[PDB]
């Protein structure tokens, strides 16, 4: 008589394989608004 | 000889000094560095090779508004310790300005005013500019009057207030700082010109026709007030008036020293050239009861005195004709103890033209510093706010926290109450 060869693979042996790592490369590139150039052009030079 | 020292305190004091000392710079020809490319003696000095240092102290517990003149073009004009600053603002607290943090900056202010008075060979007045609506302008400004009235006793101290407006405040504890600071401007002040922001807003709205004016435009017209005030101290004229004669032929019995300003050749270039801005028309717009720089209608008050300062190509025959037509009108009325009520003064210098500002080229000017019993209403409107707040002891923990006892609130209101009582007593 033959031996029924043991096929069997547990939960811990089956149901996860090493996943590919998540592809993350994205910073928050913020274009700076340039400082709005200032003429609240003062009193002395403004009127006299 | 012929020197006057301006004493700016409060943030509105620096900004009103930026316009006034500007106008004094042009009106004698000083360039922005301080060099002319001796009428100037009231405002500037002579420091060797044409240098012209102004006679001012810019005083503030908050460095921010005095830093913009220290970092703009005029660090090189003003002497760099004539711009005394502090660390913490008094922060709308009369207690902080007058008792707590004003008592460390008051040393540098009096030391510099003393140095600015030692180079004088006959000093006429102290033109103090302030704003009684806030912190260091109500606080340290009051204490500076206490120190000035005790070291310079004979000296006259003019004072251009910026008294709170009726419906416009920009501050909610403003009724406290106004009422509590009356005593500085009642017993330690010889001339108390009462100005407010709304009346300048209305003048800018209907006369200059700037619909949306800024504080810098408000400082335009108040600069024109002092130029006509010190006009006779600097340039020749038919009739001259100095600050001794403003406080003599205008001021009645000594507690009543509260005057109102009304410049009135206010016009801009779209209107200006279409009309004759002669002596008759500019003085009728001066006495008009909507051009007062107070939001205070003279039509329910009695003119006790008036000081017309005509300034330009003004002939004295037209002055005497103009005072006749304003005296024959019933809407303008005077107290019975006043047969003569005008101190006319003419300066030959034309009004200084305003490149790029708001006014236009006018050949003649007029400014009134008039004392009336109508001014008994600018304090009655602030009585109603003070009594409403102090009924529930609102906002008074901020005052008592730095060492301002709860008592002074009551006799500051009582001092203004005797001030009101003194004003209808004259008009009987
Ligand atoms: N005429 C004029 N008034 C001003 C100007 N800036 C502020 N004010 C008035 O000043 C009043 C209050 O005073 P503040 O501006 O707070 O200045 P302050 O006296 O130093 O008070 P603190 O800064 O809190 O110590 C406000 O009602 C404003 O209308 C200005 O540039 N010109
Ligand atoms: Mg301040």
């Amino acid at each position: 008589p033959p031996t029924l060869p043991f096929h069997g693979e547990s939960a811990y042996r089956t149901d996860y394989v090493p996943k590919p790592l998540p592809e993350v490369a994205k910073p928050v590139e913020v274009k700076l608004p340039p400082t709005l150039p200032f003429n609240a052009q003062s009193c002395y030079r403004s009127e006299y | 000889m012929r020197e006057v020292i301006s004493i700016h305190v409060g943030q509105a004091g620096i900004q009103i000094g930026n316009a006034c000392w500007e106008l004094f710079c042009l009106e004698h020809g000083i360039q922005p560095d301080g060099q002319m490319p001796d009428a100037f003696n009231t405002f500037f000095s002579e420091t060797g090779a044409g240098k012209h240092v102004p006679r001012c102290v810019f005083l503030d517990l908050e460095p921010t508004v005095v830093d913009e003149v220290r970092t703009g073009t005029y660090r090189h004009l003003f002497h760099p310790e004539q711009l005394i600053s502090g660390k913490e603002d008094a922060a709308n607290n009369f207690a902080r300005g007058h008792y707590t943090i004003g008592k460390e900056i008051v040393d540098l202010s009096l030391d510099r005013i003393r140095k600015l008075a030692d180079n004088c060979t006959g000093l006429q007045g102290f033109l103090m500019f302030n704003a009684v609506g806030g912190g260091t302008g109500s606080g340290l400004g009051c204490l500076l009057l206490e120190r000035l009235s005790v070291d310079y006793g004979k000296k006259s101290k003019l004072n251009f207030c910026s008294w709170p407006s009726p419906q416009v405040s920009t501050a909610v504890v403003e009724p406290y700082n106004s009422v509590l600071s009356t005593h500085s401007l009642l017993e330690h002040t010889d001339v108390a010109v009462m100005l407010d922001n709304e009346a300048i807003y209305d003048i800018c709205r209907r006369n200059l026709d700037i619909e949306r004016p800024t504080y810098t435009n408000l400082n335009r017209l108040i600069a024109q007030v002092i130029s006509s005030l010190t006009a006779s101290l600097r340039f020749d004229g038919a009739l001259n008036v100095d600050v001794t004669e403003f406080q003599t032929n205008l001021v009645p019995y000594p507690r009543i020293h509260f005057m109102l300003s009304s410049y009135a050749p206010i016009i801009s270039a779209e209107k200006a050239y279409h009309e004759q801005l002669s002596v008759a028309e500019i003085t009728n717009s001066a006495f008009e009861p909507a051009s007062m720089m107070a939001k205070c209608d003279p039509r329910h008050g009695k003119y006790m005195a008036c000081c017309l300062m005509y300034r330009g190509d003004v002939v004295p025959k037209d002055v005497n004709a103009a005072v006749a037509t304003i005296k024959t009108k019933r809407t303008i009325q005077f107290v019975d103890w006043c047969p003569t009520g005008f101190k006319c003064g003419i300066n030959y210098q034309p009004p200084t033209v305003v490149p790029g500002g708001d006014l236009a080229k006018v050949m003649r000017a007029v400014c009134m510093i008039s004392n009336s019993t109508a001014i008994a209403e600018v304090f009655s409107r602030m009585d109603h706010k003070f009594d409403l707040m102090y009924a529930k002891r609102a906002f008074v923990h901020w005052y008592v926290g730095e060492g301002m006892e709860e008592g002074e609130f009551s006799e500051a209101r009582e001092d203004l109450a005797a001030l009101e009582k003194d004003y209808e007593e004259v008009g009987i």
